[PDB]
This record gives structure tokens, sequence and C-alpha cells, in this order.
């Protein structure tokens, strides 16, 4: 780690554009089979390989996304196209480089290099200098030692990878399993019709520009942007506990469910979060008690396990951003069973999704938490 | 096609007008077998040409040639559109530098479609939900590029100048 | 929430139709009505609204100088505005020749492009103008911008260049310091000058000179930029806007090396050189050496700034930020300005903070009052650019920007001076400096790794008793 | 027109290919822990 140099960055690398390609195609089935990788993400499904000059041919270059962003890198991996925006990179030098180090050394500075904020090109940014490159141990051991590097780091990047990947897994096996089990429920479940199990709120909008019954006091302020969560005691709102006079709100105890009924279902699944503090809502979305032949929990869950079907139960009632009323949320058949049966069940139910789901004590802050450990050794790293 | 009507400075008032068109490329014997001579070297009376540019009275020869090789050095399409490229720029070296920065756009005809493929087909945003699908104002994303970028409508499609 | 009530004016009149003729209702109506304010209260001394033959041209000569009209002795917004089924038809084109010629004196032609006599119907066309002009005759107080909705209905399209105020208070605030001399004050470019108003109503007896000699190229909106001012007293007895294009017509080129000046540059002021005429060698393209192109000719505005300019008095203007220094093509025009301290400071904004664009502009500000250093003393944010209901009197800003740009204040987390070399040492950043350490976080090892560690402890129980539970 | 708008893009799958991949994944992913605890070198 002696023989350190900042080197050049268009030195080593061989920077060109993107050829003559004709991508402009319709379809793009997986029968199909190159990538047509553009940005964001690196992969649009399959395009013929054959006869349309996709370079596909060197198993690691890498690329530049995007013109104006400058920040989406990939390892170009196996037979690649050359999709509309490819700017690539790799070396002239293919002795020293190993570009995979020198992918991990765009994202060792993210704060010039990776930052895209307007409409500009960045030729000169990439293209000049400069990089901290253990040259002049160069070729033969600067590769080796950062050999080793890299190969922790590929692990790392690895891990990142699989555990997206088995988060992925977990979250569609547990969602498979949420309704094969605990479904069809014998027996005989009652057939309880939907919010007769406790007396389901409204809720209720407040003036906003009561500048005492907007600001001050602690009751937490509920709205569908706090919600998409899962267990919001206190929302980031912080309401007048005074606002209750003129906010025709519903107070809730510390056992209540919410449910929104605006601006993302009709399309998708509910969100839901239990709230669990004396808060208050709008009329944006509404919140439901149950009443003592219940568990709150089991209510909460079976709304999200129901998702999938009490979306469809008062499913379009307007296409605006109004949608699912409250009617036929109130009229559906669910199987409701008696109080002795709820906790075991839910129990395992809960047990698994928190498992899996937000936040602490769950898989994704575990993934941040190695993404930082990841970029907080790549910064001790690649200080030598 | 780029062809020179050039002769000649004896009799300055177009007198010995001789050597009808030259295509490219003109040596100075083949000239000269062409006109003769008018008893001294005073030739090369540049008053007519079909070139796809702008050329002036007393351009030599050689330099002549050295413009037909730059255009022939570049690609068909450009030399339709020299005419339009050479308003931005100013010579043809010029334009040798940053003839690797020119966009070519024969799938995009207005500036709407320049829009729509740098927002659609690049992907320069990521989702198109059915509820945005229609909203995205290519109008005024066209503005903004056009604010921005150096553009050219042309014939075969339009071309940007990008640095 | 008086504004409110007008703003709600402002809403309903818009109803049924848009703001291309009802330019011509608005600026007549409150015109006569700016004149049965100011010209009749000069005769009420109590007598009339309903006004009458009690002008006395012979002496009411003396506004037809300073107002530049004997208006409507006998077709007052009063005397027209009555009645349906009379005779006749024309009253709004042509005839009210008196007050639009007006030749003696100070005559500043095309002064009443919008309702003189023509004129199509019988009473449908004299008792709309009945109607509707009753109906704004009693649009009262509910005074400075009293065609709010005039500043509304020019900005019907806009909820291109249509004065974003904000904006406006920051070049009038930026128009400081080193500001009270002669002249006071040149525009070219201007368009819409409301801008203007707020640079001089609000100066008003603070100094007051000079004509505002702006230029701009829609004739209709010329004339009602005009008049925009001298709606809410800004006279224009004398001081006047001239019509044209900018470059073909620099005039005055005479009158006279001007001293303090602002301007926006818009877009579609590109133009063909290069030069065809003696522009090619003028007072200021031959000082550019190269010249401007047919596209990027906003560059040709800072040399008509150059043109109009002394070393005391600065000079602020904007320009869409493709400068960089835009190539070779632009290099030796950025050179010259870096020739000596043309420019001397620049100040960068934030997208959006005006009508759609959603970019930011460049700030140039130029004397030849000099240090010399180079000048990078810009701020892109905050200049809280949400809009124009927090932070209303200053931005909590104003102040801070006309500090920095006082004198030197180099503080970090916004850009400081450099040197005059370093900009000819360096590819002349415009602005690259200095954009200073937002989102770099750092963490313990044992903190960011026990918690990790903890938290997959319990998640390896939860897989096992997962594992267990996942039995059926 | 609730009624009837029937059902589009409905799926599901096998249990045990999920969980065959699961504990796979489970088992790289505890050698790579343990090996990034090698790699916790301080």
């Amino acid at each position: 780690g002696v023989e350190v140099e900042w080197l050049p960055l268009g030195e080593i690398t061989k920077y060109e554009q993107p050829t003559k390609y004709l991508v402009k195609a319709k379809d793009y089935h997986d029968t199909y089979t190159i990538p047509v990788l553009t940005a964001g993400k690196t992969f649009i499904l399959g395009y013929t390989n054959e006869t349309h000059g996709i370079y596909q041919a060197s198993k690691a270059p890498v690329i530049i996304f995007d013109d104006f962003t400058t920040a989406n890198k990939w390892v170009d991996f196996d037979f690649k196209a050359k999709s509309s925006a490819m700017k690539m990179v790799t070396s002239c030098d293919d002795n020293k480089t190993l570009l995979k180090y020198v992918y991990y050394w765009l994202n060792t500075l993210p704060s010039e290099f990776a930052e895209g904020d307007h409409k500009r090109q960045w030729i000169s940014n990439y293209s000049q200098k400069k990089i901290p490159i253990p040259c002049p141990d160069n070729p033969e051991k600067s590769l080796a030692i950062q050999s080793e590097i890299v190969r922790i780091l590929d692990k790392f990047t690895a891990l990142t990878a699989e555990l997206t990947a088995e988060l992925n897994m977990r979250k569609k096996q547990y969602n498979y399993y949420r309704d094969q089990l605990l479904s069809f429920k014998e027996g005989e479940v009652e057939w309880k019709t939907l919010g007769e199990i406790g007396k389901w709120y409204g809720g209720g909008t407040p003036s906003k520009n009561k500048i005492e019954f907007w600001e001050n006091g602690s009751i937490p302020w509920i709205s569908p942007k706090d919600m998409g969560r899962t267990l919001v005691d206190s929302s980031e709102d912080y309401i007048t506990e005074e606002a209750v006079l003129h906010s025709s709100t519903k107070l809730i105890p510390a056992n209540s469910i919410a449910i929104v009924v605006r601006s993302s279902i009709l399309d998708k699944v509910l969100p839901s979060a239990l709230i669990k503090v004396p808060a208050t809502l709008n009329q944006d979305m509404k919140a439901v008690i149950p009443h003592e032949n219940i568990l709150v929990k089991y209510i909460y869950h079976m709304i999200g396990s129901r998702g999938s079907d009490i979306l469809r139960a008062a499913k379009k009632t307007g296409g605006s951003v109004a949608s699912i009323d409250s009617k036929k949320l109130f009229s559906f058949k669910i199987p409701v069973p008696n109080i002795n049966e709820q906790q075991r069940i839910v129990e395992i139910l809960d047990k698994f999704d928190t498992l899996t789901n937000s936040i602490t004590e769950g898989l994704p802050r575990e993934i941040e938490l190695r993404q930082k450990q990841y970029e907080y050794y790549r910064d001790l790293l690649f200080s030598f | 096609d780029m062809q020179v009507y050039i002769a000649n400075l004896g009799k300055y008032n177009e007198g010995e007008l001789v050597g009808a068109w030259f295509t490219f490329p003109i040596d100075f014997e083949e000239v000269k077998e062409k006109i003769g001579l008018n008893d001294e070297y005073e030739e090369y009376a540049i008053h007519d040409y079909e070139l796809p540019f702008t050329v002036d009275e007393y351009t030599s020869i050689g330099e002549l040639n050295r413009l037909w090789e730059m255009v022939s050095e570049l690609p068909e399409e450009l030399q339709s559109e020299l005419s339009a490229l050479l308003t931005h720029f100013s010579s043809i070296e010029e334009l040798s530098e940053h003839q690797e920065d020119i966009i070519i756009h024969s799938d995009c005809d207005d500036m709407y479609d320049v829009a729509r493929y740098y927002i659609e087909e690049t992907g320069a945003l990521g989702e198109v939900p059915a509820s945005l699908q229609n909203y995205i104002d290519y109008q005024a994303y066209g503005r903004d590029l056009d604010l921005s970028g150096t553009f050219i409508s042309t014939n075969h499609g339009i071309f940007e100048i990008v640095y | 929430e008086l504004h409110r009530q007008i703003w709600q004016i402002a809403n309903d009149v818009r109803g049924s139709v848009d703001g291309w003729d009802f330019k011509q209702y608005v600026l007549g109506a409150l015109f006569y009505r700016f004149i049965s304010e100011n010209f009749s209260s000069y005769i009420e001394a109590t007598d009339d609204i309903k006004d009458d033959a009690i002008k006395t041209k012979g002496y009411f000569i003396y506004p037809s100088q300073l107002f530049c009209n004997v208006a409507a002795k006998a077709n007052t917004n009063d005397r027209l505005n009555a009645d349906l089924n009379s005779i006749f038809v024309a009253i709004e084109s042509s005839a009210y020749g008196y007050p639009s010629e007006a030749d003696i004196k100070g005559l500043f032609a095309d002064f009443d492009t919008t309702s003189n006599r023509l004129g199509n119907t019988v009473k449908d066309k004299n008792a709309r103008l009945a109607a509707v002009l009753k109906g704004v005759e009693g649009l009262k107080l509910g005074i400075d911008l009293f065609g709010d909705a005039y500043e509304f209905l020019i900005s019907n399209y806009a909820a291109e260049f249509f004065t974003p105020q904000h904006v406006s208070k920051l070049i009038a605030q930026l128009a400081m310091h080193g500001q009270t001399h002669v002249n006071k004050i040149y525009d070219p470019a201007a368009g819409s000058g409301s801008l203007l108003l707020q640079a001089k109503k609000q100066f008003d007896n603070h100094i007051i000179e000079e004509g505002f000699f702006g230029q701009e190229i829609n004739h209709t909106t010329y004339n009602l930029a005009r008049m925009n001012m001298f709606l809410h007293n800004i006279n224009y007895d004398k001081f006047d806007i001239k019509l044209g294009n900018t470059l073909t017509e620099p005039h005055f080129r005479d009158e006279k090396p001007f001293d303090a000046i602002v301007s926006n540059p818009p877009y579609s002021v590109k133009w063909i050189g290069s030069d065809d005429p003696t522009l090619i060698n003028d007072e200021r393209f031959a000082p550019a050496g190269v010249l401007a192109p047919k596209s990027k000719a906003d560059f040709a505005f800072v040399l008509h700034a150059l043109n109009y300019l002394s070393a005391k008095g600065r000079a602020a203007i904007v320009c869409f930020p493709g400068i960089f220094y835009r190539g070779g093509a632009e290099q030796k025009i950025r050179q010259y300005l870096v020739d000596n301290n043309y420019v001397e400071t620049v100040i960068s904004l934030a997208p959006n903070l005006f009508f759609g664009t959603t970019i930011a502009v460049n700030i140039l500000v130029l004397s030849k009052h000099k240090t010399d250093t180079n000048v990078q003393f810009i701020d892109a944010s905050e200049l809280f650019k949400k809009e124009t209901n927090n932070n209303i009197l200053t931005d909590a800003h104003i102040e801070q920007i006309m500090q920095v740009f006082a004198s030197k204040e180099d503080v970090a987390h916004l850009a400081k001076s450099v040197a005059f070399e370093t900009v000819v040492a360096n590819d002349y950043n415009l602005s690259v400096s200095s954009y200073v350490e937002a989102k770099d976080n750092r963490e313990i090892i044992d903190i960011a790794e026990l918690n990790a560690e903890l938290k997959t402890t319990v998640s390896k129980i939860d897989q096992l008793r997962k594992d267990i539970d996942a039995i059926v």
C-alpha cells in the first residue's frame, strides 16, 4: 500500500459510444435472448442477437447510465446489447484494470461522480481525472492485493443480491402461505359480514388555516402518505390536542387499525397499519375498532389477508381518485372464528411477517445496515 | 455533384471563358490542359460551383480537394445536411472535431418525437404508471431540451449537437 | 383577504371568454377609471361622477400635456353606458381621435389601440358597453397594483416572460448596491416591465430621474407594458418605451452610455448573422472577435450590455444556464469577458423559482468596478423555491445575498471568490465551485455491527421457529 | 359496471420449489455471513 499514485480516468480506459444500434423494435418477449438493457435497472427482456451488431463480447465491460444522471452503474456481465443510452466503458490496458475494480472505483466517490441533477453531459468529468490507483505496483501485485479485497467486496455485493433474492422468495412464499393456510377454516366458522365486529369509523377533516389547531399539541395526524407502513403508533404530523374542537375526528384507543379508501387502491392491495396511540385522521381514509368478538390483530390481518379480494369487494365506486366505498366494504362474509381460535394462527401470522417486514427486526433493515457497512468499508479500504 | 467552373483570371472579365465542370479530384495540369494557359499563370477563377457548402472566390485547388476529402470522409447523411450542420459550426475540421458528437434521428421527426423517445424508450424516469401514462408533457419537455440542447431540424431527421 | 376578494373577481370576470378581447375592456375601462379618479379629481375643485362639458380644454390642455390626453368630455364611462336601443353602433376601434392622436404634445403614438369607435351592432354592441362597463364601473377598492386582475389577465396563461415578482424583487434589491446616481434608469429588452415598476415605484421618493427605454418585439405586448406602469401613476408624459428589435435598432445609440441597467433576456432572441450587415464590423462584435451564431445569440446581449455601461454603475442580467463557456465558439467571448473584469460577479439560483422552467438561471452582474479577483459568489438554495406565501418580505436571504454581494463574504456550503488567473487556469468554471458537502454520513463499526448481529440472532431463531410453524 | 369485471391476472405457485430455494439461499447466506465475519478484520 506504498506505491500509490493518482491516475487519470481515461488513461487506461477505452471509453466509447454505442455504435449503430437498431434496437427500435416493438416486442421483447422472453423467447428472444439478449437483454435490451436500458437505464434504471439493467434488464428489459430478450431480443434477437442475430444480425443487429450487439457487442456482447468481453464478459466484463461496464457502462454509464445516464446521460444527465451519470450514476447508474452496471457490470456488463454476460452477453449484452447496446440499447440506446449505453455509453460503453472498458479499458485499453487490460493488464492492470480488472474493471470491477474500477466499477467499484466509480462509487468510491459518489460525492462528485454519482450525483445526477440537471441536463448536462459530463464527458470531461468521468474522462479526465483522477483516481487513486496502486500504480506503480502496476500491473502485477497491484491486481494481486486488490484481488483480495475485490473478492471480499464481490462477496459483499453478492450478499446484497442474495439477501434481496431471499427477501423476495420469503415474501412470495409467505404471501402464498397466508392464504393457502388460514383460509377455508372449519368448522363451522361464522361468515361474519364486514364491519359488524365493531363500530368502525370514518374520520374527520380539520381546517388547516386554524394555526392553533395545526401546529401545537401532540395528537399524531395520520395521512395516506404516512400510511403504507405497518404498526404506525404515531405519525409524522403532530396536530393539536385541542384541534378536536374544529377537526370532527374520531378519538381512538391503543388498539385501533387503519384503512385507506383513496389514491392507491382500485389498482393494488390496500395499506394498513396498527395505530396504537390516541390519534386522529381525515375523510381521506378510515379507521376500524373491533368489539369483543375478535382479535384486533386478527381483524388487521383479516383485512390484509383478504386484501386481494376486499379490493374487489367494493371495487370501483368511481374511477376517480375517489375509490372503494363503505358499502361493500361493509358487505362481505368473511370467516371470523371464536375468541379461542384467533390468537394462535394470527400469532404465527404476526410472527412471520414481523420476521420479514418493516422495520426493526426486519430483513430490509438488515440489508440497509449491510449496505451501510459495505459503503463504509469501501471508504475504509481505499483509504490505503 | 460537387463540380466547379474555374477559369480564368487571364482576361479577367471572364474573357477566355473555358473549362466547364471539374469533379473531384482536380489537378493543376488536368485543368491546365483543359484551358491552355493565359500566357502566364493566373487561373482557377472561381465563379460557379455545385457544392453542398460555401466556397470562396480564390480558394486553391489543393484546398478544394482537401474540402472534398473531408466531405468524402463524412457519412452521406451528413453530406446531405452539411448545409444545415455548418450553420452551427464555421469550418469542416471544426466539424471533424465533434463528428462523433452528433445524435441522428431518422426515428424522431419533430421535437415531440424527441421528447417521447428520450422519455419512453430511453427510460429516463423508469415508471410509467397507467395513471401517469398520458401525463408526461412532451411539449414542455421539448421546449426545455430546446433551451438546453443544440438541435437542428433537417429533412432526414433531427440532429442533436450534444457536446 | 381583500386580495382574496379581488382575486375572486379576477376569477369570475374571466367568464366567459379569455383576456384577448377583455384586454380592451379592462385597459380602456381602467384607463378612464383612472382618468375619472385623477383627471376628474383635478376638476372636482364635489360635482360629478357623471362628468360633463366642464373640462375647458383650452385650460385642460395641461393634462393633455401631462396625462397626455383630454380623453372624453362627452364620452365618459357614465356618458356612454346607460341603455338599450340607441344610435349608434361604433365605439371601440377608430374615432376617439382627440385622445388617440393628441399631437400637442409628447404624443407617444399607438397610445390608444384598444377602443375608440367601431363597432359591430346597434346596442347589442353599445348595450354591451352599457352593461359590462357598468358592471366594471362599480368594481370598487373593496391601489398600488389595483390591476392585480390585470396582473392576472396578463398571467391568464401564466396562472414566456411574464415577470415573476419574487425574481423581480430579487433583481431590484440586487440592483443594489452603489445606487443613488444618474441616470435612473435604463432597460434594454424589457417586455412586461413591471419589474421596472417594483424597481422604481418602490424607489419613487428614493430617486426618480429618467425614462425606461425598453424594447420588445410584440406590439400588443409593447403597448400593454407601456400603459401597465401608467395604470398606477408611473408617468408617461416623457418617460417612455421604444419599439423594435434591440440589435437592428439599439436606439438610443447616442443617449447615452448608460450607467445602471437591468434586463431579463428571454428566449426567442436568436438571429442570423454572422454578420451579413456591417454589424460584422460594429462597435460590439468586432471586440467579440467571433460573432453571435444563429441560435445562441443570447451572448450578444451581454455584448450589448457592455456597450451601454460605465464603471461605477452596475448591471444585472440573467441567462438560462447554457453558458459554461460554450466551447471555442464562445470561449474567446468568455475570454473577452475575462480579458478584464468586464463581468464582475455571477450568482446562481434554484430550479424552479419561475413559471415552469424548471431550470435555474445565471445572474451576471457587470461593472468595471474591479478589485481584481474572480467572483463565484453564488448560492443555489435556499432561496426557498416553493412559492410566494412563505418568507414573503425577505426570503431570509436577500439581506444575506445582499451581504455576499456587498463584500466578499466567503461562507462554506456556498461558493467564494477565486483567483482571476484560476478561471484561465481552469477551463472557465461556470459554475462548479463550490458545491460543498451534502449527505456524507459516517457511523460506528461496533454500533452498526452489533445491532446487525443482534437483529440477525433474532432472525435466526425466527427462521427456525418459522420452519417449525411451516409444518402443517 | 361492477358486475361483472371478472378477475384478471391471478397466479399462485407450489411450496417445495420456494422452500428449497429458501433453505439453499439461507445456507449460502450463512456461509457468506461467517465469511464476512472472517472479513471483519480490524
